[PDB]
């Protein structure tokens, strides 16, 4: 009985990581990179939006306020790169203690 | 689609005609088909034959390459029998337009040994051989020997490949039983290779002889037929649920 | 944008009355091959012979390879169905005799996996790390190994 | 052990295939591997699997290439790019390359060619005027857009379109950047005569490497053209420089690009099919490299050393039939040195 | 400076900026600009090169430093034929051409999959799916050629031929093919481009053949095709077909899918790499049903049905039955895939392999219940198993190899000997010194 | 009491997963595939908003930074649809382990 | 499927169950309806918008009409659809009073 | 990795052994970029000096 529980235990510890968990850690790595990857676009849209979009005998149009929304939607989108970097920082480290 | 010929010999392939055209004009209604294609290629789906002998019939002969369109005389049922150990086995094959034997193999033992082609009706007795062919190059597979004479009936007569026979004793490489004989005949005529199509109570038939786009290269390779469009008078369908 | 024949007809006599060929210049590294020839010929014609004679080298790897990889005994088999027999194999039988099929189990010294193959190409690389004056050269420490 | 399995990786490469994994793979193979990757599966679950690989692959398989360039200034060599356009009513756009020198006797090995990959980076092209370029020797997607504008100020508003210019690169993790824009009205209204309805307007892209710079020409399809500049009405130009600004060409500087005519979109004279024709890089009458890197090298008996060889300016000139090179500031340091010895 | 068949030295006493202090620290040499007269270069497909070599000595005759270099210089080349362009065919299909070649760029597949879609996806893995036709390459027609085979009195030594097209685009040669003479007759076939206004009125187009004894062209010497105002293109009779065994010219084929083309890469990734995957994630989760399900769509020794009968084939995949090498540098890097890619026998192999394992594992799965018959099954699995693998060979050249000495192992003239037999091999053809004489 | 014991665990070990867990996992798959599914919409709203909304004698109206805003959207869509897959995936390993 | 009928009643597992359609549909009045071609599933629609002409002193608004075509994927998903004008048409055949 | 700052078996440029042994050029040189590295307790500041 003791040999069968030794030899299970060194076939656990020597398989280690598994593909799953490869697969889920390199999903999370990239959510938090394509999140991260939308903060020059809302720039962008933010710089774009200023210009008037009306003409004739009525001009104006500007929206004022885009600017320090692209910003607001910039730092957000941060925070939750962060979030998704550290879920995957906290996973890899709980298998490392497994 | 496609379909086996007969002994699991040739195969029709390719099978297909692209375009289908209706043509209703007053009371008459025309069927064209455009570019009716198919290939006929020599090849076996999965035996002895096609490892063996049709591989053998692929084979340049020496009064200058071809061997197409002649008449062979093959074996129906060639089985393993004995000997030293189990090669790929003499497989014979008989070239009745050129007198022709031609022999393949699938390995060798040793190159040091001499090696012939030794067909005897008992294969036991040495002496009662009645075919002998030394090989050229010791280390060759899959020759012709000429045999150069109508020998017919003592091919048929000879069962029993050998491909040992050594003059040290008998030192039998290897032996294959040949059980049964059949004789088949590659060449093809325009005339036999058909389309009938039945329309109702009418029936058409168009032959290669006067249909075909452009006869291919007469080859044991594929082969791919082609046909100018074909017109069917389908007047006389028997329309049932309004679909015949 | 060079040609090979060119080079190796300048490159030519190899000392023995023959015309360079590559599997001469298997062989050597490409600054040996530019300090031997440096008299005849310039940068881009070297990186050229080394480049051609790279390539040679593999593909010469790779028809050998297939070679083998078809004369498999192991393969007779019901996969021996999808088996064909081509001119070079032939071609190849018949130059080397029964070489093709000669075959050895893992663990005996003839694979050239084995050991054997390891330490011989160890020998070959490493003959000529030292020049036969020096007294660090390989045949000179330990003269047994050639034997 | 580690000799042994590189060595036997070449003839029994099948102990190490594995199904799951591959270089080269596809990202929707990789889309379909999670979609499969919980612990039970059903005969239902990996059928539904397989139809949104097969919507994946539908959506690729369709592309239509619209526009491509090559990266040299002959056939010969170099690296030709296409970017290409999908089927549905989208804006969805794919780029490829392939390598044109490893052709050998009419075809081409399939390793030669790259697999599509997507732009994200909102372009919205009018009609088909999108195409790639290679200018500071990364890639740059250049195109036109159009839009409804009025002039302000009139008591009679009239409308008119406004063409911009746009331009991007691709960064090096893969990303796009913020495009540069321009105003081109007045080059698109010259050119198509105010009837950019019923005439085709094309755009070509090419990169002046010798003098670091981008051409841009903005023409009217037609059955064959003239030398540019002077009374040819039909092909406008702009420059682009390093730092993103940029510079309407005029008569003078036009001529000097008549050369380029050839790479030109052209409705062919038997049968009226529209054939497009692969932009090129510009050169004068002979290409060089602008600069070479002698590298070092070490004296006789390790005593001394050449460092620092460098030649930072080349140049042509190709007078009636005589080619003249002159190299520039030829420069190299020698020091007295061993490399690693007593000596 | 080398340029072609002109050499110039520019020495330091003239043409030097300034002469750095002289010390035993680095004593860095600048030049003025140097001229050079390239008037003499030797264009070969538009490139020649330059050569640079910078050179030190001493008085002592000491050679202080040496740097060589080549330098391109590229001729501008914008001729109308050698412009590679892009046309689109009426059939919808993409090609872009450059000078004779054509290569196409698209594909139709996704259109006619919709098909297969409406029934199971067992309809889309059929070797039938895979035989699909494709549209014509732009305007043309297709031809079949039979090679003779080598015979040392009419070819001459070697053994090496090419097939040549003439009178297309321009009134120059160019080569279309190129192979090895071999033993037996070579069946070729090969899809003829033509332009829509031929230039010479005669003969639409022009195939020669080329080998060591006859290096040339010659006139009316090969098939010369012409079209009439509706297709069907003819053979212009006075041409000397002496070369030749036969040419055919096949006026309404179709040539199927090809798997060496542009889009390689999704079609091997629909019809063989997906279902491979698939089976593997089954039979990690011991699915065995479902798995070899889905592996059957590759191999199945028992055969394929369709249309009520057996079919003819062996491997339901249409590129591993005809072996197709769509990779042409699977060495350039450490890559199993790359070689299997090469030559897609061993992807034979490796499925082979997971089948075998598949069977093995239902066996042991069945031998471990310990109940009768479940003993039975497990013995039925392994049984099998065994008779697909066959009998197993033994040792054959343990006992006929004599051991060398390391010297002789290592002799560089062994290894020199073989690759140069092995070159003419793969390259020629030649059997000089036929029997190796293995004492050697 | 050992034999109670066994027949405790073996039963447990035969169970497996329940389907309540099987549930759970479909539903995590699901949640991915309809996240996943609104980029083409996103795309199209894109578009649509760039074409002029007013007229009259003054025209205009278009908004021109629609389209960045659409990319950013589906951008954020994928990202969550990753972080959806990487749940699922992981609670499918720890259920292994387990 | 019709070709099951036996002598005018219908086996109930011939018909099929309701399906959704969400591709973002507004038709005018009830001109929607399904069709085939290309051999899957198409849904093709009209929507009327209202629409002035600009550059008219008198602002005079006219009703445009617009139809739509789209396709069922693979997947289940629908595609984005494309667009034709078709006022003059139905102006023509309705005599101005839709 | 760690091969592209040092390597005892040196580094092949352009076919041939280079001269210099450090592959990093302000190491191999040995240029100081930090004048006051004791302001404060920092390894990393000593050895910038």
């Amino acid at each position: 009985s003791a040999q069968n529980r030794l030899e299970k235990y060194q076939q656990l510890y020597d398989e280690d990581i598994n593909h799953g968990e490869q697969r889920a850690m390199s999903l999370l790595d990239a959510a938090a990179g394509q999140s991260l990857a939308g903060q020059v676009l809302s720039i962008a849209e933010g710089v774009a939006d200023l210009v008037p979009n009306v003409f004739g005998l009525a001009c104006g149009g500007s929206r004022w306020g885009a600017a320090l929304r692209a910003s607001a939607s910039v730092m957000s989108l941060s925070a939750t790169a962060s979030q998704y970097s550290a879920d995957k920082i906290s996973r890899s480290e709980a298998y490392r203690r497994r | 689609g496609s379909a086996i010929g007969d002994d699991s010999l040739t195969v029709m392939e390719n099978g297909n005609i692209p375009q289908i055209t209706s043509k209703y004009s007053s009371d008459n209604l025309a069927i064209t088909l455009h570019n009716a294609a198919f290939t006929v290629r020599y090849d076996g789906s999965g035996n002895v034959i096609r490892n063996k002998q049709i591989s053998a019939m692929k084979l340049t002969g020496v009064d200058g390459k071809s061997q197409y369109g002649n008449a062979f005389i093959i074996a129906n049922t060639v089985k393993h029998y004995g000997g030293y150990s189990d090669l790929g086995g003499p497989i014979t094959v008989y070239n009745k337009t050129k007198n022709y034997i031609a022999s393949v193999q699938g390995h060798l033992m040793n190159a040091d040994y001499t090696r012939r082609l030794i067909l005897t009706p008992v294969e036991n007795n040495y002496y009662a051989r009645l075919f002998e062919f030394p090989f050229s190059p010791n280390t060759i597979l899959n020759t012709v020997f000429t045999v150069g004479s109508n020998k017919t009936s003592d091919f048929k007569k000879c069962s029993y490949a050998v491909d040992g026979n050594n003059s040290q004793g008998f030192q039998i490489f290897s032996s294959y039983q040949s059980s049964g004989w059949l004789d088949i005949d590659t060449g093809i005529n325009n005339t036999d290779i058909k389309i009938t199509v039945m329309a109702g109570s009418k029936t058409h038939t168009f032959t290669a002889s006067d249909h075909i786009a452009s006869l291919p290269a007469n080859s044991f390779d594929a082969m791919p037929y082609t046909f100018k469009p074909l017109e069917i008078d389908a007047s006389s369908l028997a329309f049932t649920n309004n679909i015949a | 944008m060079y040609s090979t024949a060119v080079l190796l007809n300048k490159i030519s006599p190899t000392r023995d009355g023959q015309t360079m060929t590559l599997a001469d210049l298997q062989y050597l590294s490409f600054s040996e091959l530019r300090k031997i020839f440096d008299d005849q010929l310039s940068w881009g014609e070297a990186r050229h012979l080394y480049h051609e004679t790279i390539e040679q080298k593999k593909n010469n790897r790779l028809l050998e390879a297939r070679i083998f990889t078809r004369a498999n005994p192991q393969l007779s088999g019901a996969i021996r169905l999808g088996i064909e027999r081509d001119s070079v194999s032939r071609s190849y039988d018949e130059m080397f005799g029964a070489r093709s099929s000669s075959f050895v189990k893992p663990g005996s010294v003839a694979s050239m996996f084995s050991p054997a193959g390891y330490l011989t190409e160890l020998y070959r690389e490493a003959k000529d790390l030292h020049f036969s004056s020096s007294a660090y050269h390989l045949d000179n420490r330990r003269p047994d190994l050639a034997d | 052990s580690t000799w042994g399995g590189v060595s036997r990786l070449v003839y029994y490469p099948e102990n190490y295939i594995d199904p799951t994994q591959r270089i080269g793979q596809t990202r929707m193979m990789d889309e379909l591997l999670e979609n499969i990757s919980q612990s039970k599966l059903s005969r239902d679950t990996v059928e539904d699997a397989f139809k949104t690989y097969l919507t994946r692959f539908e959506t690729v398989a369709d592309l239509k290439v619209v526009s491509a360039y090559h990266d040299n200034v002959n056939s010969n060599t170099g690296l030709t790019w296409f970017v290409g356009q999908t089927r549905e009513n989208l804006p969805e756009y794919y780029w490829r390359n392939v390598d044109i020198s490893r052709m050998q006797a009419g075809e081409l090995a399939a390793n030669a060619w790259k697999e599509w990959t997507k732009i994200d980076t909102a372009v919205n092209p009018y009609k088909d005027a999108i195409r790639p370029v290679i200018f500071r020797e990364r890639l740059h997607l250049i195109w036109v857009e159009k839009e409804e504008v009025a002039k302000n100020g009139t008591d009679p508003v009239e409308t008119y379109d406004r063409f911009t210019l746009k331009l991007a690169f691709l960064r090096h993790d893969g990303s796009w950047s913020a495009p540069w824009s321009y105003d081109i009205t007045t080059q698109v209204e010259a050119v198509t005569d105010k009837k950019p309805d019923t005439e085709r307007l094309a755009l070509a892209a090419s990169g002046f490497q010798g003098e670091d710079t981008l051409l841009v020409f903005v023409y009217k399809t037609g059955k064959s053209y003239s030398d540019f500049g002077g009374s040819n009405k039909n092909v406008a130009g702009m420059t682009i420089y390093g730092d993103g600004s940029f510079k309407k060409m005029e008569n003078t500087a036009l001529s000097r690009y008549s050369q380029l005519k050839n790479t030109f979109d052209i409705i062919h004279t038997q049968g009226n099919d529209l054939v497009r024709k692969a932009s090129y890089r510009f050169a004068q009458d002979f290409e060089v490299p602008a600069s070479l890197n002698m590298g070092s090298a070490i004296g006789d008996d390790s005593l001394t050393v050449m460092e620092n060889g460098n030649i930072p300016q080349i140049t042509s000139k190709y007078s009636s039939d005589n080619l003249a090179i002159t190299l520039h500031n030829a420069a190299f340091t020698v020091r007295y040195d061993g490399s690693g010895n007593v000596i | 400076v080398m340029a072609g068949s002109k050499t110039h030295t520019f020495t330091a006493s003239d043409h030097i900026a300034s002469l750095p202090a002289n010390s035993f620290d680095a004593m860095p040499y600048t030049f003025k600009p140097l001229e050079i007269d390239a008037s003499s270069l030797a264009f070969t497909n538009n490139i020649a090169p330059l050569d640079i070599v910078f050179e030190t000595k001493a008085k002592d005759g000491r050679v202080l430093g040496k740097i060589k270099q080549t330098l391109s210089v590229k001729r501008v080349n914008y001729n109308p034929e050698d412009i590679l362009f892009l046309r689109e065919t009426h059939s919808g299909a993409q090609y872009m051409q450059l000078g004779v070649y054509r290569i196409r760029l698209n594909t139709l597949l996704a259109s006619q999959l919709v098909s297969r879609a409406n029934t199971g996806i067992d309809t889309i893995l059929t070797m039938e799916t895979q035989r699909l036709p494709e549209p014509p390459l732009g305007e043309g027609f297709y031809a079949t050629f039979v090679i003779p085979p080598y015979n040392l009195s009419t070819h001459g030594d070697e053994r090496w031929f090419k097939l040549y097209i003439k009178h297309v685009v321009d009134n120059n040669s160019h080569i279309i093919y190129s192979g090895q003479l071999t033993d037996t007759n070579i069946n070729i076939t090969l899809f003829i481009p033509l332009d829509d206004v031929p230039l010479n009125q005669d003969y639409h187009a022009k195939v020669y053949m080329t080998f060591k004894k006859s290096p040339s062209d010659g006139t009316w010497w090969g098939p010369h095709f012409v079209r009439d105002d509706k297709g069907i293109v003819t053979i212009n009779p006075k041409s000397i077909l002496t070369h030749f065994e036969s040419v055919n010219v096949l006026n309404n084929y179709s040539a199927p899918m090809d798997f060496n083309s542009a889009s390689a890469l999704y079609y091997w990734e629909l019809f063989y790499y997906t279902p491979m995957m698939c089976f593997q994630r089954l039979l990690q989760e011991k699915q065995f049903d479902e798995a070899t399900q889905w592996i059957n769509y590759v191999y199945n020794p028992a055969g394929y049905i369709v249309n009520g009968e057996i079919a003819p084939w062996i491997w339901n995949c249409r590129p591993l039955e005809e072996t197709t090498s769509w990779n042409a540098n699977p060495l350039d890097a450490i890559d199993p895939d790359a070689v299997a890619q090469n030559d897609p026998m061993h992807y034979k192999i490796a499925t082979f392999m997971r089948l075998l394992d598949q069977l093995i594992l239902r066996g042991d799965m069945a031998y471990r219940e310990l109940t009768r018959d479940a003993l039975n099954e497990a013995k039925m699995w392994y049984v099998r198993t065994l008779e697909l693998l066959g009998d197993e060979p033994e040792d054959y050249g343990s006992q006929q190899w004599a051991a060398p000495s390391l010297s002789g192992a290592a002799s560089q003239t062994v290894q020199a000997a073989y690759q140069q037999d092995l070159t003419m091999l793969g390259r020629g053809g030649v059997s000089k010194n036929l029997r190796t004489a293995n004492s050697l």
